[PDB]
């Protein structure tokens, strides 16, 4: 029921990076409806730098996800609208994640539009609240300044420190982009608890 | 054990006849058709000072000297020669070269240590 | 283009460094011997007075290492720890200089 | 048992001692001796062994 | 005989003559109990 | 009284229950990866001894006889199966576990303790402080943490001083508190992403603050001290203090002077010695220790600390692979225990 | 070893926890170092006080094994067969005669005086004075309804290094016991102090045995008739639910 | 090394001499001593109940 | 599928223990709860089920826990797996973080083998050379120079 999770979680997600909805919620039923009919459903939020994110959660048996060009056109057209867009956001279905040519449609567009932000995530990270679960620690991502003097006192460069993907769940919904640090507050069974910065690096697809 | 009853006209190498040999008190049936290898020495199972802990044995001293689990342990050295270009025999320091220093070439009759005699470390 | 290649590169001898000695108030570095540096100050020192044999320890030993030993305990060895902290690109090469004369011993005797 | 000198037979193409008691030269420091003196720290013990008492030399390099 | 075959396995080059050593100045024998000397000493 | 055998198993000298029950009693039910023997002589049959599709529970690997009564021809077969297995799986404990150990080995030993305390693989971090603590393994002691079972009122019981009327003391109880809910926030949750791993009142910790109080009592000429205001109001401050440089443990004397600021982790990394040290030092356990004895128990804790630091250049990863690579001799030796 | 007829590297049974090592047929390498600079780092780092706690489970190695193991218990033992466990003061003074310490003094003690177990043990873990309070492996839920245990023997305790009560086995003495009585010496004294104090109660607990014997026999394995013929019902009724 | 029937082996580790060695009040006195913590981790109980039946085998002379 | 979900053979029901603070602030070992212990693994099927909680879900698997959760639940992952089979009588804790702090130290789960010290030591040639086949990787040392 990966629907049902998403359609809750992800407006969990939405809120939990402080963003603005923008168009009213409808109904589950609703939801999957215009899924099935459309082929995919779109959700739009404000930032607080007045940028705008557009999530694209796609069916699992839509043709967007299975006919490249549908998604090239899909994406064209979303990306030569009067909007501020700063990040899309496209949920599909695990098995898209091994489809070549909807990655490659996908990479086409990020050369093509080089200050857009573009992630294709599966299903099953927003179908829980992800900083909620148990087992992953407290992530907070910390300013430039900061990081700046953390690594001037320990003689430290960026490169040196451990290193977390952009794609990794608690990374995601932070929001973080390669080239940030994130503060890993985790539990200890030797000092009680510990902290760590790491190094944001590119995402895996 | 006996471990060859032929042993005197053999050249073995590490090879070790035991003296004594008993029959054990409590005997199998595997001793109708192998000679028995070992003694039936009186054993004390007991703390005695500690030296018997972690898989040790404490030993009667007495007891190794009558005989005790001793025997002899024999070794073999065979050499071999190039036809026509070495031989056997005691070498002279004033021509031969690059004798081994340290060595004792004196307890050599005709190339060969005379049978009997005791040798020690390098000894020729 | 990308040409052949030139003399500015294909150097195999690395530049030389500056030794960058932090100020004495800014050491980060304990202020306690490792077991480490102390075994390697002693080690050092026995060597060197096996060498030499010129000490200015009061008492009289008959080993070099028992007289290594009470110049570490007595404070009174010839010899300084540098940690090296870092080695710039630009060519510095951080280090912390200590003085195992004033600082904490921990070997026993 | 054995005990062996501070020399004695050499390889000709490695320059360490020969193997074992029968070819009368030294004993193996292996592989897993150097993790537990590394572990331990002792450096100057691995000098001591791996150079000074196995074949420790001199190379000169432009 | 090749020069790459020294190399590789538990007897080759790295494994048997740089990762570890033949040394000189070292015995070995079977060990034995000792009840009268100190755990730090050795007979 | 007078049996040696019992004496040798009951005083924990060499042997167990089992090895008196197999001598003595019976050895019972060969059981081979956690199951009874497997039919492998022609098809549902366990030996040439018994019929096919046999159902008593002696053709599959019961054994009803002791050691001192002796086995039959079938229970030795049985029990021959079950040897060979601890023959077998002894030789592979050395090729199973020397093969894995390599392997360990070559990824983990590049990994060094810096001069911060850090592990780093020649620039590269791979922890910000070894062990999260920067603390020696051999140099740890097991200790128990007094608040962490205490219900709230047992807690307020114990903790709080109500012989001066100050808010000094509120706060001196109320960091006990929120120090003990931490400690069960933060363990709980261990506890919620593991399968059965308990939370325990019990850490290993550098410094044994407890022992460190009870011996100086001991060795002290006083008795029973008298009221004094100043003197507890003194020792608080004394021990506020000490708590609050406690991190400078981990970077000199140098800078605790000049109290320059202290990195967050590691403020962390003193989280259990500050929570220790609270505990165990709290007003109320401090009656009868002079503002003169505590400065001694305060300089033994920090030279303690000092002594259980992780030194400089150590191997660690070695150190963690012979540790962890070691008990697989033990895992490999009970192979035939596991299904 | 002065000895020409000994050919082996001889080393306490408490040392073998080390290595582990046994005496059934090991072989060890010995190198003495010869160089100043290795012969300064042996001492200071690699000694073997320096692995008295275990680096890869933070406890202590060594302890008693085997013989100090069972020789604590009959010594610390409250009763025997021959009933209270004391012993005069010539057998005193002779448990400290191979101690390698200094020997306690004996002068207030008439000839015809009895000193138990606790008492002799005393005289030694004074100079290390700890604190121990456990149960002892003696006591055990298992054999408590067949057998009488002595309300002395199952509750050891020390305070400042006199043994109050209770019995040393391998709860407190034995090698690999975390917060033992080696474990408690080496936190307070150091672990050579530590090693000092396992050689110490090992030649103790070995003198105690000395006249007091230990051995096993076949008929410390025989049940009686009446109880064989209860262990072939109990596998009779296992037997019965098969 | 020596060993037993039952495979339990071991190593001299001492000598004593006639007058060191315990002895019974009818005079015998052993030519091994081994300790008691080797048998009941092993179970070698062959080895024991032949010294029970050795022990009237030479008495009974059979 | 019929009446379960992928990736799971067997669920079996287990007793376990847990803490919890009471009203009055005391802890207390619950021994009467009811779990289930599955056979096969799969985080998202149980993740979508509403029997089960899904905050608290622990897989054995480290690959299932770092493709759901990420890098710090693989890292403690590793460290609650290997102490499994250590038993009892196993290791210090910071043993267990130097493995776990390695593998993960790149943001994936690097392995022990020849290609997890590619991925974080590519340049150490010598250490590389001396592990497991010298000439493959000298042969690419020198072509990459
Ligand atoms: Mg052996």
């Amino acid at each position: 029921m990966a629907m049902q999770k998403l359609f809750t979680y992800i407006y969990e997600f939405i809120e939990y990076r402080k963003m603005v909805l923008l168009e009213e919620k409808v109904p589950y039923d609703k939801f999957v409806q215009m899924v099935l009919n459309t082929g995919f459903f779109r959700i739009n939020a404000e930032t607080l730098n007045h940028g705008i994110v557009s999530v694209f959660i796609f069916g699992a048996n839509g043709k967007y996800v299975h006919h490249g060009g549908d998604m090239r056109t899909l994406l064209t057209n979303t990306l030569n609208e009067k909007k501020h867009y700063e990040e899309l956001i496209l949920i599909v279905d695990k098995p898209v994640l091994s489809k070549k040519n909807i990655l490659d449609i996908i990479v086409e567009q990020r050369a093509a539009n080089p200050t857009i932000v573009i992630n294709i995530y599966p299903y099953h990270l927003f179908c829980i609240n992800i900083p909620k679960v148990s087992a992953i620690p407290k992530h907070k991502l910390i300013t430039q300044e900061e990081a700046q003097e953390f690594l001037g006192r320990e003689y430290l460069q960026p490169q040196d420190l451990m290193q977390i993907s952009a794609s990794d769940p608690p990374v995601v919904w932070l929001g973080g982009r390669p080239g940030d640090f994130v503060q890993i507050e985790r539990p200890s069974e030797t000092a009680m608890h510990a902290v760590v910065i790491r190094f944001i690096t590119k995402s895996k697809i | 054990g006996w471990y060859c009853f032929s042993w005197p006209y053999r050249v073995d190498m590490n090879r070790f006849f035991q003296f004594y040999n008993e029959m054990p008190l409590v005997k199998t049936i595997a001793h109708n058709y192998v000679i028995p290898n070992g003694l039936n020495t009186i054993v004390a199972y007991m703390i005695y000072g500690g030296y018997n802990q972690e898989d040790s044995v404490i030993v009667s001293q007495s007891f190794i000297d009558r005989g005790g689990f001793a025997g002899t342990f024999y070794r073999e050295e065979k050499v071999e020669l190039e036809s026509d270009i070495e031989s056997f025999g005691k070498p002279d320091p004033l021509i031969t070269k690059n004798l081994k220093p340290g060595a004792n070439y004196e307890k050599l009759v005709d190339g060969f240590v005379p049978v009997g005699t005791v040798v020690k470390k390098g000894d020729i | 283009i990308v040409e052949s290649p030139s003399i500015c590169e294909g150097f195999v001898q690395a530049s030389s460094q500056t030794l960058v000695i932090i100020p004495d108030n800014e050491r980060i570095t304990s202020n306690v011997l490792t077991t480490f540096e102390a075994t390697r100050l002693v080690a050092v020192r026995a060597q060197q007075l096996a060498i030499n044999g010129s000490t200015m320890l009061k008492k009289k030993y008959s080993s070099p290492i028992d007289i290594a030993k009470q110049e570490l305990f007595n404070r009174k060895i010839p010899l300084l720890v540098m940690r090296c902290i870092k080695v710039t690109p630009e060519g510095q090469k951080i280090v912390e200089i200590w003085n195992p004369r004033e600082m904490g011993i921990p070997l026993l005797d | 048992r054995y005990a062996v000198a501070s020399y004695g037979p050499t390889d000709a193409l490695t320059g360490q001692p020969l193997d074992g008691k029968r070819s009368h030269g030294g004993l193996r420091l292996g592989e897993m001796e150097h993790w537990v003196l590394t572990a331990q720290g002792a450096m100057q013990t691995i000098i001591e062994k791996s150079h000074d008492d196995s074949d420790g030399c001199i190379s000169y390099i432009c | 005989p090749s020069i790459m075959r020294r190399l590789p396995r538990k007897e080759g080059r790295i494994r048997k003559s740089l990762l570890g050593s033949q040394v000189w100045s070292i015995s070995r024998s079977t060990i034995c109990g000792n009840s009268d000397l100190h755990l730090d000493e050795v007979g | 009284e007078t049996n040696g055998l019992f004496q040798m198993v009951a005083t924990g000298a060499k042997g167990s229950n089992p090895n008196m029950i197999h001598i003595m009693a019976g050895i019972g039910q060969i059981e081979i990866n956690t199951q009874r023997i497997q039919p492998q002589f022609s098809f549902g049959r366990t030996l040439v001894y018994y019929p096919r599709f046999a159902l008593e529970a002696q053709a599959y690997g019961f054994i009803c006889n002791s050691y001192i009564a002796g086995l039959t021809s079938p229970e030795f077969i049985f029990g021959e199966m079950n040897g060979r297995f601890d023959l077998i799986n002894k030789a592979l404990s050395t090729s199973s576990t020397g093969y894995a150990n390599r392997k360990a080995i070559f990824g983990l030993q590049s990994c060094i303790v810096d001069y911060y305390r850090r592990v780093s693989i020649d620039t590269r971090l791979v922890q910000q402080l070894y062990g999260e603590d920067g603390l020696d393994a051999r140099q740890l002691e097991t200790v128990r943490f007094e608040t962490i079972m205490l219900s709230d009122q047992e807690l307020e019981d114990k903790f709080k001083y109500t012989g001066i009327q100050s808010p000094l003391f509120e706060e001196e109880f109320s960091r006990l508190k929120k120090d003990r809910d931490k400690y069960r926030q933060i363990f709980l949750n261990v506890e919620n992403f593991n399968f059965s791993q308990l939370l325990t009142d019990v850490r290993q910790v550098p410094v044994n603050v407890a022992s460190i109080v009870k011996n100086i009592l001991l060795s002290s000429t006083s008795g029973v001290l008298p009221f004094d205001e100043k003197s507890i109001l003194q020792k608080y401050a004394m021990v506020k203090t000490f708590c609050k440089n406690l991190p400078y443990v981990f970077i000199n004397n140098i800078q605790e002077r000049l109290q320059t600021p202290i990195p967050v982790y590691l403020k962390r990394a003193a989280s259990l010695m500050r929570m220790l040290i609270r505990i165990e030092l709290a007003t109320v356990k401090t009656l009868n220790i002079t503002c003169e004895q505590m400065s001694a128990i305060l300089d033994l804790i920090r030279l303690q600390y000092t002594q259980s630091l992780i030194n400089y250049g150590e191997a660690v990863g070695i150190l963690a692979a012979q540790s962890v690579s070691e008990p697989l001799t033990q895992y490999m030796l009970d192979s035939h225990h596991r299904s | 070893l002065e000895n020409p007829k000994i050919s082996t590297f001889q080393m306490n049974v408490s040392a073998c926890a080390w290595y582990n090592a046994d005496f059934d047929g090991d072989q060890m390498n010995l190198w003495v170092p010869w160089s100043v600079m290795s012969r300064v780092e042996a001492e200071l780092l690699c000694s073997v006080r320096n692995w008295f706690i275990s680096t890869k489970s933070s406890g202590p190695v060594n302890g008693q094994v085997q013989d100090s193991t069972v020789g604590s218990f009959l010594l610390t033992r409250t009763n025997t067969p021959m009933g209270k466990n004391v012993m005069n003061k010539l057998h005193a003074m002779g448990l400290f005669q191979t101690t390698q310490t200094d020997p306690p003094c004996f002068a207030n003690y008439s000839p015809t005086d009895l000193l138990d177990g606790k008492s002799v043990v005393s005289m030694l873990l004074r100079q290390t004075p700890i604190n121990y309070q456990r149960a002892p492996t003696w006591y055990s839920e298992v054999y408590a309804p067949y057998m009488h245990y002595n309300k002395q023997d199952i509750s050891t305790q020390i305070r400042n290094g006199e043994l109050i009560e209770g019995v040393l086995d391998k709860k407190a003495v034995g090698a690999g016991s975390s917060g033992g009585i080696y474990h408690l010496i080496s936190r307070r004294y150091g672990p050579q102090q530590a090693l000092k104090m396992i050689f110490a109660t090992q030649q103790l607990a070995l003198n105690y045995v000395r006249n007091a014997g230990f051995t096993v026999s076949t008929a410390d394995m025989l049940l009686t008739p009446e109880a064989h013929q209860e262990v072939q019902e109990i596998i009779n009724e296992l037997l019965l639910e098969s | 090394k020596m060993s037993s029937r039952s495979g339990n082996k071991g190593i001299a580790a001492l000598a004593l001499p006639t007058s060191d060695m315990p002895f019974t009040e009818d005079g015998l006195q052993p030519d091994l001593i081994v300790n008691p913590h080797s048998h009941p981790s092993r179970m070698t109980n062959g080895q024991m109940i032949e010294t029970t039946v050795g022990l009237a085998n030479a008495l009974q002379g059979v | 599928t019929i009446r379960g979900i992928p990736g799971i053979k067997n669920a079996n029901v287990v007793k376990l223990m847990r803490h919890r603070v009471d009203a009055q602030g005391k802890l207390v070992r619950l021994d009467n709860i009811y779990a289930i212990k599955t056979n096969g693994t799969n985080i998202f099927g149980a993740m979508l089920d509403d029997n089960i909680d899904p905050y608290t879900i622990v897989s054995s698997s480290i690959g299932d826990t770092m493709e759901l959760y990420g890098i710090e639940a693989a890292r403690q992952k590793i460290i609650s797996e290997i102490r499994t089979v250590m038993g009892d009588k196993g290791p210090n804790h910071r043993h267990l973080l130097m493995y776990a702090d390695l593998m993960t130290r790149t943001g994936q789960v690097t392995s022990l083998e020849k290609a997890g010290l590619n991925a974080r030591e590519p340049s150490n040639v010598l250490l590389r050379m001396a592990l497991s086949s010298p000439v493959q990787v000298l042969t690419d040392a020198a072509v990459d120079s």
